[PDB]
C-alpha cells in the first residue's frame, strides 16, 4: 500500500513539525543514527534548492 | 537539580547517549499511537488555520539562497 | 492518569497537541546539539559492518527498446 502520486509539497521549508513527520517517514523501523543524519542532510539539501522568489505576471492565450 | 555532568558533545563523541537513544524512541511512539497515514496528511498537508501567513509574513531573504 | 476525551486521531485532526510540539522541539536541539559530519563519522566507526553491499552494487542499466 502506497499513496498516490499527489503534486502539493515540496522538498524544502525546514520546520519543526516537518521535522518529527519527515523523520518517522525515513526511521522506518526505530533508527536514531539514520533519522539523525538523514533530517540534518535533507534540511541541507532542502535550502539549497529552490530559488528567489519573483513577480510572473503573464497574460496570454485563453 | 545538582552536579557538575560533562558537556554533550563529549559525552557523544565517545559513546551515544542513552537519553538520546530512549527520546528518539519516545517520540517516534508517541505518532505511532495513531494512524501514521492519515495523520501524515493531517500534518505535512495541514489545513492551515486563520493564520493569513503568520499575519502577512512576505518573506525575503531569510533563508532560501545564499552560498553554496 | 488524566483525561482522553473524544478519539486520539480526532482529539489531535482538530489541532497540534503543545504537548507534542514540545518534543518535536527538543530533538530539533538534541541533533543540533553536535555537528553532523563531525558525528556521521564517528558512529560509523563503531563495528555494523559499513560495506553494506558495497554502497548498494546493484546492477541496473536501462533496458528500453522500441524500433524493429
Amino acid at each position: 500500500g502506497h499513496g498516490t502520486g499527489s503534486f502539493g509539497d515540496r522538498p524544502a521549508r525546514p520546520t519543526l513539525l516537518e521535522q518529527v513527520l519527515n523523520q518517522k517517514r525515513l526511521s522506518l523501523l526505530r533508527s536514531p543514527e539514520v533519522v539523525q543524519f538523514l533530517q540534518k542532510q535533507q534540511q541541507l539539501l532542502n535550502q539549497q534548492v529552490l530559488e528567489q522568489r519573483q513577480q510572473q505576471f503573464p497574460g496570454t492565450s485563453m | 537539580g545538582a552536579g557538575e555532568p560533562t558537556t554533550l558533545l563529549q559525552r557523544l563523541r565517545g559513546t551515544i547517549s542513552k537519553a538520546v537513544q530512549n527520546k528518539v524512541e519516545g517520540i517516534l511512539q508517541d505518532v505511532q499511537k495513531f494512524s501514521d497515514n492519515d495523520k501524515l496528511y493531517l500534518y505535512l498537508q495541514l489545513p492551515s488555520g486563520p493564520t493569513t501567513g503568520d499575519k502577512s509574513s512576505e518573506p525575503s531573504t531569510l533563508s532560501n539562497e545564499e552560498y553554496m
